[PDB]
C-alpha cells in the first residue's frame, strides 16, 4: 500500500480476507482455492511485469476454474452436435439420460 | 394436495376475520352497556357475510384525480399481503418451512405499509394523505423497536426459523425470561395494523376516515379484512413467541388448540383495548417509542447479548 | 451467471446514465444513485455465493451502510434546497456561475 | 431455567453432529463413485457424439494442469434432462 | 348477555383450529405415516435425495431397512 | 447525587433501568464463572469433519480410536 | 423453470431503466421496490438468503423516507407519469426492444462466452457443496463480528458520524 | 459548531484519506473517500445560504457518482479475479473507469467545471481542505497502480487540464476561483507524470499544498475574495506583499523559486521516455498560467490601487492572524531550489 | 472579459449572500368542514395548515343560522318560548328559564316558591346533561368512546 | 342500539348506504348536502328527520331555511317530531329495511 | 414452487375479487360525485402541492438504526463462534454508539418536531 502502517506493527486489519484462499469463517474451501494458491505461491519473491509471464499457465488454470468459458463453449459444441445428430436422427440417447437409470446407491 | 392445504390455510382463516367483526362489535357493546347484532342471524352470525355482500353490490368509486392504477393495486397487495402472513406459521407443523421467517415477516409487512401510503397518494384528497403521512410516522416509530425485540427475544432461542420456537419453549415460555420485550412487541403490534389507540391513519374525528375517504366498496372491504387478518396474525406470532404452548409430537392438535386459545385471548385483548383507551398523538407515539421504549431496547438487547455467555446458555445453530 | 452479470452491469449503465442526464428534480437523481447501488450489492453477493467467499460477504452489507448514509446527506441538502428555493428544481441552482 | 436448557441443546446437537461425522466417509465415498460413473457416461456418450468432428480429444481437459479438478453442476448432469438440472439448482433452495 | 358472544369466538376458534391439524394430517397422509422432513441445511438435503434414489420409486419416504 | 438518583427514580425511570441493565452486561460477564464455558461449548460444536492423522510414530498422546482414554474428555460439558 | 433467472434479471432491467426515465419520486420509489424484490429473489436463486431480505428490508424503509419527502418537496400538480410523455414512453419501449435485439445480437457474434441462451440454468451455482452444515449466508456476515472487525467498527463509525452531519446540515 | 461535533467531523474528515493509505482492500479504501466526502459537507455548508446550498449539492451529486463507478471497477475485478486489489491483467476498461472517476473526484479537467463554482461557494477555509486535504487519498489510489494505467489518456486528461485552467484563471477576477483553476493545471502536472517515478506527483503535490495554504491564509487575513479587495493590501497589511508576490511566481513556475522544479524535472523524466512535444506544449501553457498571477500581483504589489477613507480605522487596530506557519511555509516555497537534490 | 453572454452577469455578493424574492408562504387550506364528525354539528372552519399543525383558523359559521330573532319579532312572547328550547338544545330548560326571567323583570311580576325551586333543580339537570354530552364528546373526539354509551343511559 | 340491526355510523360518505337529515338545512348548508349525497355511491336512501328537514318546520317562514330536504334530496322516508323520539326514527329505519326488502329490481329486469 | 404457489393463489383472490367488485354492481357516474370529499365543500386547492414534514430528522436518522438493525441482526450466528470476546466487545461497541447518537440527537431536540 501507500502507507504501510499494518506491515509497520504487524496487524491485519484487512490484508488477511484479499482473496478466495483466505480464511473463511468455518473451514469451508472456496472453489478455486488450490488454483489461487498455487498462483499465489508461484508470484512470491517476484513482483508483477515477471511473474506476469512465468507464472501464466497458474494464472490461466485459475482464470477457467473461476470464470469458466472454455467448458462452457466445450458443452455447447457437444450439445449442438447432439442436436443436430437427433434432428437427422442419428443419435439415440440412452435411458441414463432420457430420466431413466439404476441409481447408483 | 397441497391446494386443499392452501384451502385449509386461506379459508378458514377468511371467516375467522369475518367473526372477528361480530366479536368485537359484541364486547364493545357489552363493555359499553349494549347488546351488539343479534338480530340478522340468532346470535347476528350473519352480519359479517351481510357486510360483504352489500360492499360488492355497492358501486365503486372512480374518482377523476385519483391515479387508478395504484388505487386498485393497493388493497390487492394488502390482503395479499395479509394472507401470505399466514403462511409460515407454525401451528405447530407450518404450510412453508422457511429458515427466515420473522425476516419474511418483517419484510412483508413493511411492504403492507405501502398499501396505505399508495392508496393515500392515489386517492388524491387531503385527509388522505394526512392518513398516508401519518402511515409514514408510525412505521419510522415501530419498526426499529419491533426488529431489535425480535432480535433480543430470539437471541436466546438460536435461529429466525419460526418452528425452532417450540423446541425452545419446550418446558417453559418465553414470557417469564422477557416480559419487557412481550410488554414493548405487543404494544409494537398495537402500532403495527393501524389499531387503537395506534389507529391514526383511519381516525374518523381527527381525519375523515383516512386512506379510505375515497375509496367505498369490496376496495374498502379488502382493506379492512387485511387489518382484521393481521390482528389475528400477530396474536399468533406472540403466542408463537412469548406464550408457547404445549407440543407433543404425539398429540400435535393440542398445540393448534392451546394456539387458538391464547390467540382468541390476545386479539379480545386488542378489542378490550379499543374499547377502554382513547387516541395517542402521532408525534406523541414516537416521543413515546423512541424516548421510552428505544432505551430499555438496546440496553435489554446488550443484556440478552451478555446472557448467554455468562450463563452458558449459547443456543444451537439447529 | 454470465448473463445475469451482464444484465446487472448493464442496469448499472441505465441508472448511472439517469444521474447524469438529468431532469428538473434531484430526489430522482438520489434515486437514480439508489439503484446504481442496488446493482452493485447484487453483483457482490451473487459473485461471493458462486465462489463461495465467505470471507467478502461482509461488504455487500458495508455498501449499504455508506450508500444510504449518503442518500441521507443528500436528502439533508434536498431540505435546505427546498427552504431557499421552495420547489426541488435543479435549475434554480445557476448563481455561482456569477 | 433457559440456561439449563440449551445447555441440553447444546448437547443433543453434539450427538447429531457426531452421528454426520460417523456417516461422512459412507456418503464420501459414494459421492465420488456416483461422480465418476455419471463423468464416464458423459465420456461414453460424448465419444460416439463428437466421433466425427475433425479436431476433438474426447476426455480432454481445459486445464494445464494434471491433477483433480472436481466437476460442477453443469458438466455433470449437462447431457442429462431438465428436471435433474433443476433439482441441482432449485432443489434446496425451494425447500421439500 | 356476555355469554351471547360465544357463538361467534366459536365458529372463530374452530376456524382457527383448522390450519394445524389440517396441515400435520395433510403432511402425515402424502409423506406417510410421517412428518413432512425438515431441511434447513444441505445434508439433510443430501439424506433426502439419497433416500429417494434407494427406493426404486422416486420417493424418499418409504424407508428401506435391513431387508437388503 | 443519590438525591439525584432518588428524583431519577420517580422522574425518568425508563433511562435509569437502561443505564442499569447496560452497566450490568458489561459488568456481569466478568464476574461469573461461567462465561469461559461459551468459547468451550462453542469449540466442542463438530460442524467439520475431524480429519485423521498419520502415525509418524511419536503421537502418544493422540489417541489410536475415538473411546480411548485420550483427547479432550467432553464430561464437563455433562454434570455442568 | 430454466430460464427464471433470465426472466429475474430483465425485469430488474426494465426497474432500473424505468427508474432512469425519472418519473416523479412515487413512481421511481415504486420502481426501486419491485427492483429490490427481484434483487432479493435472484440472490435466493444463487443461494442466499439473508443478503436478499436486507435488501428488502433496506430498501422499503427508505424508499418510506422517500415518500415522505417528495410528498414535501419533490412534488408537482401533475406528477409526471411514464405514460405522460410520449417521448419518455417511446423510449422506454426502445430501450425495451433495443436490449431484445441487442441480446439477440450478441448470442450470435459469439456463441456462447458473454450469453447462453442455448445452454441458459446450466450455469448457476457452481460446485455447491452437495453435503454440508454451517454453510449459509449469515456465518460470512457474522464474521463482522470476528475475522472482520474492522468492517464493523468502520461502518459503526459512519452511521455515528453520519447523525451529527445530519443534524449540522438541518442546522 | 459545538465541539463534539467539531471533533467528530474533523476526525473523519482526517480518517478517510488515512484510511485509504493503510488499506489493501479497495473497498476500504472506497469507504475512506466516502468518509472524506460525508464530513466535508457540514462545514460546506455551515454558513447556510444558497450559495453554499448549491456548493454542497453539486459537490455531493459529482462524487456520488464517481465513487459508484470506482465501486463498479472494484466489483468488476472481484468477477474477474476474486480478488480485492488491481493486479496486473486486469481490464483495461475497468482500469480507465477507474481513472476516470478519480479524475472527477479530483477535477481534472474535462471533469473541471465544478471545482471553481463549488470553491466560489464556501469559505477560505474548506477551499483550503478541499484543494489540498482531499486531493491525497485519491492521488493514493493512482499511486497505488501506475503501472496499469493507459498512458494515453492519463496524458490527454493532463493536457487538457492545463490548457483549460490556465484559460479559465485568465479571466477570473474572483480569487477563489483562480485557486482552483490553479489546483486543475498542477493536477494535470502531476497525473501527466504519475505512470513514471509517481514520486515526482508527490513533490508537486507536497509544492502545491505548501504554495496554497499560506495564499489561502493571505486571503483569509482581510477576507480578501476579488482581486479589488486584494489590491487594498498596501494600506492594511502591506508587509505581506513580498512573501504574495515571491509565492504568485512559484506557483507560476519560474526558476530562482522553487515552484519550477517540479515542472523542470516532470520535463526531465518525460524527455526521458520520447514524451517530447506533449511537455512542450504544458510548459508553453504553463506560462499563460503565470500571467494572470502576473497581473494580480501588479494589482496588489506594484501598481497601487486606491483605497477608501475607512481603511484607517483597521490601520488604528491591531492584529493577531498570521499562524506563524504562513511564514514558515511561504519561506519553504520561493526559496528552496538549491535543495532540490535533497527533495527530487 | 465582456461576452455578449456574460453581459447581464452581475458580481457577487461581498458576504456570499444574494438578495432573493424569499418564496411566499403557501401554507396549505383544509375544510374541517360539516359533514365531520368533529365537527360539533355544523362547522366549516377553514384552517391553514403548515403541514399538520394551523397556523390560521377562519370558522365559518352561518350554516344553523335560521333567523330566530326576527320569527320572534314576528311571534308573542308565549309562542316565542320553544325557540329558546331549541337554541342550546342540550341544556334546554335553562335557555327558557333565561327568557323566563327576562319577561317576568319586564313584567314586574316573580314566580313563587316551588316553581322556583324546580326550575332550579331542572336547571340543575340540564347541566348534568351538558356535562355528560360535553365530556364524552370530548371524549369521542379523543378516541375515548364507552363514557358515552355509560352515559347516554342516564 | 343500532348496531343491534347492523346500522353502524361511518364518517366518510362513500363508505354509508343511508344519510339521516337529522336537524335544520339553511340555505348556506344545502351545497353540502347535495355533494354528500352526490359522493354516496348508489344503491343509496334519505331518511328526513325532523319537522325542519320534512318541511321547513318551525323555520319555515323564515329567509335562510329551505322547507324541505326535498328540494335537494330526494327522500325516502318522513319522520315526523321536534325531536322525533329516538324510539320513532327507529321506527323510520325500520320502516326503510321494509321498503328496501319490496324493491324487486331484478325481477323486472327480467321483464324487461 | 409451493411458495410461488401459494402468493399466485392469493394475488388471484384479490383480483377476482376486485373484478367481482367492479364489474358485478352497478354504475351511475357523474362529475359531482366523482370529485374529491373535502366534507361537503369544495377543495381550495389541490393535494398535490407540498405537506410541509415535520420530523424529517426523525425520517432520516431511522433510516440510520435501520443500517444498525442490518449490523445487529448477524448476532445468532456471531455467537456460535469460538469467541465469544470479540462479538461481545463488538457489539457492546456498536449498541453504545448508537445510544450515544440517539442522546446527542435527542439533547440537540432533533427528536422534537419543528413547528
Ligand atoms: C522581492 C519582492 C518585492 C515585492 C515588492 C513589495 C513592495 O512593494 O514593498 C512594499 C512597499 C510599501 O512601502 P512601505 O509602506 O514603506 O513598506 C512598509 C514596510 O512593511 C515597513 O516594514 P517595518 O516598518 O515593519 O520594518 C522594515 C522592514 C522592511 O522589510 C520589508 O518589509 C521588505 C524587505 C524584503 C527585502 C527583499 C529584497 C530582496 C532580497 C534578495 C534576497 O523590515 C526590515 O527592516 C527588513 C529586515 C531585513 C530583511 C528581512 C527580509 C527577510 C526575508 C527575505 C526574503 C528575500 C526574498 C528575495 O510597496
Ligand atoms: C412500474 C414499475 C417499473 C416498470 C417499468 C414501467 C412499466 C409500466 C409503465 C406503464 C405506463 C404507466 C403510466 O404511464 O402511468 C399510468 C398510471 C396512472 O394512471 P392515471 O392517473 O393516468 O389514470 C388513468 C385513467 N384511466 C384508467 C381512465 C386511463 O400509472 C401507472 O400505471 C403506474 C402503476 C404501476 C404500473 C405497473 C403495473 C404492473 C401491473 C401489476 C398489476
Ligand atoms: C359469501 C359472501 C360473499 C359474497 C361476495 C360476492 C357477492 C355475490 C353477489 C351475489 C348476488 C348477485 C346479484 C347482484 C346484482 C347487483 C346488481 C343489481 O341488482 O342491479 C340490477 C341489475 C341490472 O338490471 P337493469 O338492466 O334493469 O338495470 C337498470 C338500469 N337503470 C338503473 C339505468 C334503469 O340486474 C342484473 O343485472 C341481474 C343479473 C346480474 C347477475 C350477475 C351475477
Ligand atoms: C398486485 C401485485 C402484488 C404482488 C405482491 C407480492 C407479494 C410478495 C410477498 C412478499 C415476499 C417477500 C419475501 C421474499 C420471499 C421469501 C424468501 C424466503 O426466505 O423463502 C424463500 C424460499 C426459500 O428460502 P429459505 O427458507 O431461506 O430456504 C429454505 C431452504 N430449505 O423459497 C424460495 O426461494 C422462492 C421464493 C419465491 C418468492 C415468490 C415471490 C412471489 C412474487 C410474485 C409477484
Ligand atoms: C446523448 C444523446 C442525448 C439525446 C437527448 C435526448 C433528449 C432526452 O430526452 O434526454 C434528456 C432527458 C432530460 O429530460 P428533459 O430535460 O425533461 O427534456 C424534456 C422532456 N420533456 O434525459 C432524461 O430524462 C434521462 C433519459 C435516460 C435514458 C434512459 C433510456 C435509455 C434507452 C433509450
Ligand atoms: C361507535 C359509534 C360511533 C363512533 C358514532 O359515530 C357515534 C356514537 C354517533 C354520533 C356522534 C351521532 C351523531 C353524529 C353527529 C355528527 C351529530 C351532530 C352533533 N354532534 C355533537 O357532538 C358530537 C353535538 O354536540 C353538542 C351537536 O350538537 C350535534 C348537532
Ligand atoms: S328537534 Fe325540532 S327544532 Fe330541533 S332540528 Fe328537530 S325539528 Fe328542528
Amino acid at each position: 500500500p501507500f502507507l504501510d502502517i499494518q506491515k509497520k506493527l504487524g496487524i491485519s486489519l484487512d490484508r488477511h480476507f484479499m482473496f478466495l484462499s483466505a480464511e473463511q469463517p468455518y473451514k469451508n474451501a472456496a472453489r478455486c482455492h488450490a488454483f489461487e494458491k498455487e498462483w499465489i505461491e508461484c508470484a512470491h519473491g517476484i513482483g508483477g511485469t515477471r511473474a506476469k509471464k512465468e507464472c501464466k499457465i497458474e494464472f490461466d488454470d485459475f482464470e477457467e476454474c473461476l470464470l469458466r468459458y472454455k467448458t462452457m463453449r466445450r458443452m455447447h459444441d457437444i450439445k449442438k452436435q447432439r442436436e443436430k445428430l437427433m434432428k437427422e436422427g442419428k443419435y439415440t440417447p440412452p435411458p441414463h439420460h432420457s430420466g431413466r437409470e439404476e441409481p447408483r446407491p | 394436495m397441497f391446494f386443499i392445504n392452501i384451502l385449509t390455510l386461506l379459508v378458514p382463516i377468511l371467516i375467522a376475520m369475518a367473526f372477528l367483526t361480530l366479536v368485537e362489535r359484541k364486547i364493545l357493546g357489552y363493555m359499553q352497556l349494549r347488546k351488539g347484532p343479534n338480530i340478522v342471524g340468532p346470535y347476528g352470525i350473519l352480519q359479517p357475510f351481510a357486510d360483504a355482500m352489500k360492499l360488492f353490490m355497492k358501486e365503486p368509486m372512480r374518482p377523476l384525480t385519483t391515479s387508478m392504477s395504484l388505487f386498485i393495486i393497493a388493497p390487492t397487495l394488502s390482503l395479499t399481503l395479509a394472507l401470505s402472513l399466514w403462511v409460515p406459521l407454525p401451528m405447530p407443523h407450518p404450510l412453508i418451512n422457511l429458515n427466515l421467517g420473522i425476516l419474511f415477516i418483517l419484510a412483508t409487512s413493511s411492504l403492507s405499509v405501502y398499501s396505505i401510503l399508495w392508496s393515500g397518494w392515489a386517492s388524491n384528497s387531503k385527509y388522505s394523505l394526512f392518513g398516508a403521512l401519518r402511515a409514514v410516522a408510525q412505521t419510522i416509530s415501530y419498526e426499529v423497536t419491533m426488529a431489535i425485540i425480535l432480535l433480543s427475544v430470539l437471541l436466546m432461542n438460536g435461529s429466525y426459523s419460526l418452528q425452532t420456537l417450540i423446541t425452545t419453549q419446550e418446558h417453559m415460555w418465553l414470557l417469564l425470561p422477557a416480559w419487557p420485550m412481550a410488554m414493548m412487541w405487543f404494544i409494537s403490534t398495537l402500532a403495527e395494523t393501524n389499531r387503537a389507540p395506534f389507529d391514526l391513519t383511519e381516525g374518523e374525528s381527527e381525519l375523515v376516515s383516512g386512506f379510505n375517504v375515497e375509496y367505498a366498496a369490496g376496495p374498502f372491504a379488502l382493506f379492512f379484512m387485511a387489518e382484521y387478518t393481521n390482528i389475528i396474525l400477530m396474536n399468533a406470532l406472540t403466542t408463537i413467541i412469548f406464550l408457547g404452548p404445549l407440543y407433543y409430537i404425539n398429540l400435535p392438535e393440542l398445540y393448534s388448540t392451546n394456539f387458538m386459545m391464547e390467540a382468541l385471548l390476545l386479539s379480545s385483548t386488542f378489542l378490550w383495548i379499543r374499547a377502554s383507551y382513547p387516541r395517542f398523538r402521532y408525534d406523541q407515539l414516537m416521543h413515546l417509542l423512541w424516548k421510552n421504549f428505544l432505551p430499555l431496547t438496546l440496553a435489554l438487547c446488550m443484556w440478552h447479548i451478555s446472557l448467554p455467555i455468562f450463563t452458558a446458555g449459547v443456543p444451537p445453530y439447529m | 451467471m454470465p448473463s445475469t452479470f451482464f444484465n446487472l452491469t448493464m442496469a448499472f449503465s441505465l441508472s448511472l446514465l439517469g444521474t447524469l442526464m438529468f431532469r428538473s428534480h434531484l430526489m430522482s437523481t438520489l434515486l437514480c444513485l439508489e439503484g446504481m447501488v442496488l446493482s452493485l450489492f447484487i453483483m457482490t453477493s451473487v459473485t461471493s455465493l458462486n465462489s463461495n467467499s465467505m470471507s467478502s460477504m461482509p461488504i455487500p452489507i458495508t455498501i449499504l451502510v455508506f450508500a444510504a448514509c449518503e442518500a441521507a446527506v443528500g436528502l439533508a441538502l434536498l431540505v435546505k434546497v427546498s427552504n431557499t428555493y421552495g420547489t426541488d428544481y435543479v435549475q434554480n441552482l445557476n448563481l455561482l456561475q456569477c | 431455567r433457559m440456561m439449563r436448557w440449551n445447555q441440553e441443546r447444546r448437547r443433543l446437537l453434539i450427538e447429531d453432529l457426531e452421528a454426520r461425522i460417523a456417516l461422512m466417509p459412507l456418503f464420501q465415498a459414494e459421492k465420488d463413485r456416483r461422480t465418476l460413473q455419471i463423468l464416464r457416461e458423459n465420456l461414453e456418450e460424448e465419444a460416439i457424439i463428437m466421433k466425427d468432428v475433425p479436431n476433438w480429444k474426447v476426455g480432454e481437459s481445459v486445464f494445464h494442469t494434471t491433477r483433480w479438478v472436481p466437476p460442477l453442476i453443469g458438466e455433470m448432469y449437462g447431457l442429462r434432462t431438465k428436471e435433474e438440472m433443476s433439482n441441482a439448482n432449485f432443489g434446496f433452495t425451494w425447500y421439500t | 348477555m356476555w355469554f351471547e358472544i360465544l357463538p361467534g369466538l366459536a365458529i372463530m376458534g374452530v376456524c382457527l383450529v383448522i390450519p394445524g391439524v389440517s396441515t400435520a394430517y395433510i403432511h402425515k397422509f402424502t409423506n406417510g405415516g410421517k412428518e413432512k422432513r425438515v431441511a434447513r441445511v444441505q445434508y439433510q438435503w443430501y439424506l433426502m435425495e439419497r433416500d429417494r434414489r434407494i427406493s426404486g420409486v422416486n420417493r424418499y419416504y418409504v424407508s428401506k431397512g435391513l431387508e437388503n | 447525587i443519590s438525591a439525584f438518583l432518588k428524583n431519577a427514580w420517580a422522574k425518568e425511570p425508563v433511562l435509569v433501568v437502561s443505564f442499569s441493565v447496560w452497566g450490568l452486561a458489561i459488568i456481569m460477564p466478568m464476574i461469573s464463572p461461567y462465561t469461559k464455558y461459551a468459547s468451550m461449548i462453542n469449540k466442542a460444536t463438530p460442524y467439520n469433519y475431524p480429519v485423521p492423522v498419520r502415525d509418524d510414530g511419536n503421537m502418544p498422546d493422540v489417541p489410536s480410536h475415538p473411546q480411548d482414554p485420550l483427547g479432550p474428555s467432553l464430561d464437563w460439558l455433562k454434570n455442568l | 423453470m430454466n430460464n427464471y433467472i433470465f426472466v429475474l434479471s430483465s425485469l430488474f432491467l426494465v426497474g432500473c431503466l424505468g427508474l432512469a426515465l425519472k418519473p416523479s419520486p412515487i413512481y421511481g420509489g415504486l420502481g426501486l421496490i419491485v427492483s429490490g424484490f427481484v434483487g432479493c429473489l435472484m440472490v435466493l436463486g444463487f443461494g442466499g438468503s439473508f443478503l436478499g431480505l436486507m435488501v428488502f428490508l433496506i430498501y422499503l424503509g427508505g424508499m418510506l423516507v422517500v415518500f415522505g419527502y417528495t410528498t414535501a418537496m419533490a412534488t408537482e400538480e401533475y406528477p409526471e407519469t411514464w405514460g405522460s410523455n410520449w417521448l419518455i414512453l417511446g423510449f422506454l419501449v426502445l430501450g425495451v426492444i433495443m436490449e431484445v435485439f441487442l441480446i439477440c445480437v450478441l448470442n450470435y457474434y459469439d456463441e456462447v462466452g458473454v450469453i447462453n441462451l442455448d445452454g441458459l440454468g446450466d450455469w448457476l451455482m457452481y460446485e455447491v457443496d452437495d453435503v454440508g452444515v454451517m454453510l449459509e449466508g449469515g456465518i460470512g456476515v457474522a464474521a463482522m463480528y470476528s475475522c472482520a472487525t474492522w468492517m464493523m467498527v468502520v461502518a459503526g463509525w459512519s452511521l455515528f458520524a453520519g447523525i451529527f452531519i445530519i443534524i449540522e446540515i438541518t442546522r | 459548531m459545538n465541539p463534539i461535533t467539531l471533533a467528530i467531523i474533523y476526525f473523519t474528515i482526517f480518517l478517510g484519506p488515512v484510511i485509504t493509505m493503510s488499506s489493501t482492500n479497495l473497498m476500504l479504501m472506497w469507504v475512506g473517500l466516502e468518509f472524506s466526502l460525508l464530513a466535508i459537507i457540514p462545514m460546506l455548508i455551515n454558513k447556510k445560504n444558497p450559495r453554499s446550498t448549491e456548493a454542497a449539492t453539486k459537490y455531493f451529486v459529482t462524487q456520488a457518482t464517481a465513487s459508484m463507478i470506482i465501486l463498479l471497477a472494484i466489483v468488476l475485478n472481484y468477477k474477474q479475479l476474486g480478488t480485492w486489489m488491481f493486479q496486473q491483467q486486469t481490464n483495461g476498461l475497468i482500469l480507465n473507469m477507474t481513472l476516470m472517476a478519480l479524475s472527477m473526484k479530483l477535477g481534472l479537467a474535462p471533469f473541471h467545471f465544478w471545482l471553481p463554482e463549488v470553491t466560489q461557494g464556501i469559505p477560505l477555509h474548506m477551499g483550503l481542505i478541499l484543494l489540498t486535504w482531499q486531493k491525497i487519498a485519491p492521488l493514493s489510489i493512482l499511486i497505488q497502480i501506475y503501472p496499469l494505467l493507459n498512458s494515453t489518456i492519463i496524458l490527454m486528461l493532463a493536457i487538457t487540464s492545463i490548457f483549460m485552467g490556465a484559460w479559465g484563471g485568465l479571466n477570473q477576477t474572483q480569487m477563489r476561483k483562480i485557486m482552483a483553476y490553479s489546483s486543475i493545471a498542477h493536477m494535470g502536472w502531476m497525473l501527466a507524470i504519475l505512470p513514471y517515478n509517481p514520486s515526482l506527483t508527490l513533490l508537486n503535490l507536497m509544492i502545491y499544498i505548501i504554495l496554497t495554504a499560506p495564499m489561502f491564509m493571505a486571503l483569509m487575513l482581510n477576507n480578501s475574495m476579488t482581486i479589488n479587495s486584494i489590491s487594498l493590501l498596501w494600506n492594511k497589511t502591506p508587509a505581506m506583499l513580498t512573501m504574495i508576490s515571491l509565492m504568485l511566481l512559484s506557483l507560476g513556475g519560474l526558476p530562482p523559486l522553487t515552484g519550477f522544479l517540479p515542472k523542470w524535472i516532470i520535463i526531465t523524466e518525460l524527455m526521458k521516455n520520447n514524451c517530447l512535444i506533449m511537455a512542450t506544449l504544458m510548459a508553453m501553457m504553463a506560462l499563460l498560467n503565470l500571467f494572470f498571477y502576473t497581473r494580480l500581483i501588479y494589482s496588489t504589489s506594484l501598481t497601487m490601487f486606491p483605497t477608501n477613507n475607512n481603511s484607517k480605522m483597521m490601520t488604528h487596530q491591531t492584529k493577531t492572524k498570521p499562524n506563524l506557519m504562513f511564514s514558515t511555509l511561504a519561506i519553504m516555497s520561493t526559496m528552496t531550489l538549491p535543495l532540490a537534490p535533497q527533495l527530487i | 472579459y465582456p461576452s455578449k453572454e456574460t453581459a447581464h452577469w452581475k458580481p457577487p455578493p461581498w458576504n456570499d449572500v444574494d438578495i432573493l424574492k424569499e418564496k411566499a408562504v403557501t401554507n396549505m387550506t383544509l375544510n374541517f368542514g360539516p359533514q365531520h364528525p368533529a365537527a360539533h354539528g355544523v362547522l366549516r372552519l377553514v384552517l391553514e395548515l403548515s403541514g399538520e399543525m394551523v397556523r390560521k383558523c377562519d370558522p365559518h359559521i352561518g350554516l344553523l343560522h335560521r333567523g330566530t330573532e326576527k320569527l320572534i319579532e314576528y311571534k308573542t312572547y308565549l309562542q316565542a318560548l320553544p325557540y329558546f328550547d331549541r337554541l342550546d338544545y342540550v341544556s334546554m330548560m335553562c335557555n327558557e328559564q333565561a327568557y323566563s326571567i327576562a319577561v317576568e323583570k319586564l313584567l314586574n311580576i316573580q314566580p313563587p316558591p316551588r316553581a322556583q325551586w324546580i326550575r332550579v333543580l331542572f336547571g340543575e339537570i340540564t347541566r348534568i346533561l351538558n356535562h355528560i354530552m360535553a365530556v364524552t364528546t370530548h371524549a369521542l373526539d379523543i378516541g375515548a368512546m364507552t363514557p358515552f354509551f355509560w352515559m347516554f343511559e342516564e | 342500539d343500532m348496531d343491534r340491526f347492523g346500522v353502524v355510523f361511518r364518517a366518510s360518505p362513500r363508505q354509508a348506504d343511508v344519510m339521516i337529515v337529522a336537524g335544520t338545512l339553511t340555505n348556506k348548508m344545502a351545497p353540502a348536502l347535495r355533494k354528500v349525497y352526490d359522493q354516496m355511491p348508489e344503491p343509496r336512501y334519505v331518511v328526513s328527520m325532523g319537522s325542519c328537514a320534512n318541511g321547513g318546520g318551525y323555520y319555515h317562514y323564515s329567509y335562510s331555511v329551505v322547507r324541505g330536504c326535498d328540494r335537494i334530496v330526494p327522500v325516502d322516508i318522513y319522520v315526523p317530531g321536534c325531536p322525533p323520539t329516538a324510539e320513532a326514527l327507529l321506527y323510520g329505519i325500520l320502516q326503510l329495511q321494509r321498503k328496501i326488502k319490496r324493491e324487486q329490481k331484478l325481477k323486472i329486469w327480467y321483464r324487461r | 414452487m409451493n411458495l410461488y404457489t401459494v402468493i399466485f393463489i392469493n394475488i388471484l383472490l384479490s383480483l377476482t375479487l376486485i373484478l367481482v367488485a367492479f364489474w358485478l354492481p352497478q354504475m351511475n357516474l357523474y362529475s359531482e360525485k366523482a370529485n374529491p370529499y373535502e366534507c361537503g365543500f369544495d377543495p381550495t386547492s389541490s393535494a398535490r402541492l407540498p405537506f410541509s414534514m415535520k420530523f424529517f430528522l426523525v425520517a432520516i436518522t431511522f433510516l440510520l438504526f435501520d443500517l444498525e438493525i442490518a449490523l445487529l441482526l448477524p448476532l445468532p450466528w456471531a455467537i456460535q463462534t469460538i469467541k465469544t470476546s470479540t462479538m461481545m466487545i463488538m457489539a457492546f461497541i456498536l449498541v453504545t454508539i448508537l445510544s450515544l447518537g440517539l442522546a446527542y440527537e435527542w439533547t440537540q431536540k432533533g427528536l422534537e418536531w419543528t413547528e
